[PDB]
């Protein structure tokens, strides 16, 4: 159980997540005793959601879901239609519409597609929510993937002195299904996981949503930078290190003379 | 309130009527006539009879349309006066009743 | 009650899809999930066999010490492999390198002499030019055609920083006199997992044809072609990384706004910038 849970963690840590559902099926058909909180630890992909009473696309996640009834922020309704419509602050619901609107604009600014959905609620002093951006590898390019931006906005909204607190949890899945002739059958990708906090004296001109877009974008940039740098160069490091295109019988003597230069440095120091 | 389903609500129910203050003097009248009923049922087994009479007179017929303002304010002191007529009578009965009944001749005399 | 037969395909899928280096440890973890070796070995034996045959699993007999690779051209199926250079038949375990009883077999053996110098020059270049790049050229005279089988493995498995990566490639110089063919397939499987998933998988499979001359000409010819194609595609991969930074990222996640400079969130909060002009 517990040791099996650790095995499943290392499993998922090393399993190819393009088979999350089939790998999860292997996990259930292998250990159904630990079928309790599978997706609590195991990271899930995103799910399409189209409203029908309104007719607008939204997303399917954890907090919008009520048992099996997902909340539609277009109609603020639980699907399958239930009278169990436990909905949060209506004012914040409209503010959420504005937030998701701005973020749909934002995804149309940096992504031009996909769906953004920050499903929030209303806790005691603060609350939390989830940032959801579903944008797979578009058919416009044979290079594909599955962009899933799942983030947790954790607003520890204080009261005295118009201040509040923020905490961002992050993860963005995406593949690199680049199978061009020059790329052969290149495929790479994954997701990261980071966090950050904030203690802002939140005014009215810069709301919580503004902070969200700001630091979230900043985080995304850090992620993108980390990917592009560390992981790409890392892979290339391993490539050129293992399979090199460098003829030896030269580097030894040249570095030997360089060491002689270091000797000369020591001759004066 | 629960079917509204708006947000985290802070409504604290405040329930308090105005007939409570009137009920207070009425409860004093309850206990007054109650213990006075006990008094007229006790005074048989004799000056205490007339004492309870005059006390009940001077305290019941000064009710003043039983308004709780003067009820509490001054009729509470009038009830205290009634307690002193009654309290004194009870103490006297207890003191001499103890000394006499505790000095019975025999068991039959005790009966 | 789940049927444990499903777990056979579960662990088989786990074994086959396991990247090199990340196989025995999590495989034992899969056993911990199963708590049985018999149930595991119901299909894990065949899974071990094929998973090692295709992944170019390093094997090394003490009599030759060429660091041969687990494939099908030495294999017999009875945990007994054969030398692609001196045709010794020898038992060989698979959860470890327990090999014994060398038995030099016999075949047409002409092609063996050809692949001797072919693999000699090839292996010389591969050793003196690739760090962990090491090859093994199997040989088989099937269907009246000699087969030069080049198998290259290259890895560095030190996951202390949660990283692994391995290169494998098989190139066949199908000696079909007069015009032999240059057939071949690559194999890439790199993986990093310190806070982020990295699953690099790629290949290239091509084939050409040219008329047989002798041993040296065809040796340097075939190896030179594969050599340049690999270096060429390695350079292409470097450029693919260059195509990532500019195209791929901005093809999905752009870096700048439409004005390409900043984002005024309060301007999004209000003003209605002119959404009713045109």
């Amino acid at each position: 159980s517990d040791q099996q849970l650790d095995c499943a963690l290392d499993l998922m840590r090393r399993l190819p997540p393009q088979q999350i559902e089939k790998n999860l099926s292997d996990l259930i058909d292998l250990v159904p005793s630990l079928c309790e909180d599978l997706l609590s630890s195991v990271d899930q992909p995103l799910k399409i959601a189209r409203d029908k009473v309104v007719g607008k696309d939204y997303l399917l996640c954890d907090y919008n879901r009520d048992g099996d009834s997902y909340r539609s922020p277009w109609s603020n309704k639980y699907d399958p239609p239930l009278e169990d419509g436990a909905m949060p602050s209506a004012r914040l619901r409209k503010l959420e519409v504005e937030a998701n609107n701005a973020f749909d604009q934002y995804r149309d600014l940096y992504f031009e597609g996909g769906v953004s959905s920050v499903y929030l609620w209303d806790l005691d002093h603060g609350f939390a929510g989830v940032i959801l951006i579903k944008k797979a590898g578009d058919g416009s390019k044979k290079i594909k993937g599955c962009w899933d931006s799942i983030h947790v906005v954790e607003v520890q909204e204080k009261s005295s002195g118009r201040t509040a607190h923020y905490k961002l949890t992050s993860t963005v899945m995406l593949w690199l299904q680049t199978n061009k002739s020059g790329s052969g059958t290149m495929n790479l990708g994954g997701s990261l996981t980071r966090q950050m906090e904030k203690d802002e004296t939140v005014s009215d001109c810069s709301p919580h949503i503004a902070n969200i877009g700001r630091l979230v974008e900043d985080m995304e940039n850090k992620i993108r930078s980390t990917l592009n740098e560390i992981y790409f160069g890392k892979t290339k490091d391993i490539v050129n290190g293992l399979r090199s295109v460098q003829t030896f019988a030269d580097k030894s003597k040249q570095e030997a003379l360089k060491n002689d230069l270091v000797e000369a440095l020591k001759r004066k120091q | 309130v629960k079917r509204k389903r708006e947000e985290n609500l802070k409504m604290v129910w405040r329930i308090n009527p105005a007939h409570r203050k009137l009920q207070a003097r009425l409860d004093q009248m309850r206990k007054f006539r109650r213990q006075h009923e006990q008094l007229r049922a006790v005074i048989v087994r004799a000056n205490a009879i007339e004492e309870v009479n005059l006390a009940y007179e001077n305290v019941k017929e000064v009710d003043g349309l039983d308004v709780s303002k003067e009820g509490t304010e001054a009729w509470e002191a009038a009830m205290k006066r009634y307690d002193e007529r009654i309290d004194r009578v009870e103490t006297r009965i207890t003191a001499r009743l103890r000394d006499q009944l505790g000095t019975a001749k025999n068991a039959n005399e005790m009966f | 009650r789940v049927s444990d037969e499903e777990k056979v395909r579960i662990a088989a899928k786990f074994i086959t899809h396991a990247p090199p280096g990340e196989f025995n440890e999590v495989f034992n973890d899969v056993r911990l999930l199963l708590n049985n070796d018999n149930l595991l070995r119901e299909g894990a034996a065949h899974a071990f066999a094929q998973y090692n045959m295709d992944q170019f699993t390093p094997v090394k007999i003490e009599g030759y010490e060429d660091q041969v690779l687990i494939t099908e051209h030495g294999d017999l199926g009875n945990s007994r492999f054969l030398d692609p250079r001196n045709k010794i038949s020898f038992k060989f375990d698979h959860l470890r390198k327990e090999a014994s009883d060398p038995q030099p077999e016999e075949v047409d053996g002409s092609l063996k002499s050809w692949r001797e110098s072919c693999d000699s020059a090839l292996r010389a270049y591969v050793k003196d030019h690739y760090s962990n790049g090491f090859c093994t050229v199997y040989a088989k005279n099937i269907d009246g055609q000699q087969t030069i089988i080049a198998c290259i493995e290259s890895h560095q498995f030190q996951p202390k920083n949660f990283w692994n990566g391995r290169w494998r490639s098989e190139w066949k110089f199908t000696i079909t006199p007069p015009t032999a063919q240059v057939v071949g397939v690559l194999k890439i499987q790199v993986h990093y997992y310190e806070d982020g998933n990295v699953q690099l998988v790629s290949h290239k499979d091509v084939q050409d044809s040219v008329t047989v001359s002798n041993e040296a000409q065809t040796a340097k010819e075939f190896i030179k072609i594969i050599e340049h194609a690999e270096n060429e595609y390695q350079t292409a991969i470097s450029e693919n990384y260059q195509t990532m930074s500019d195209t791929t990222f901005k093809a999905l996640r752009r870096q700048l706004p439409v004005t390409r400079t900043k984002i005024d969130w309060n301007k999004i909060l209000s003003y209605k910038i002119g959404k009713e002009m045109q």
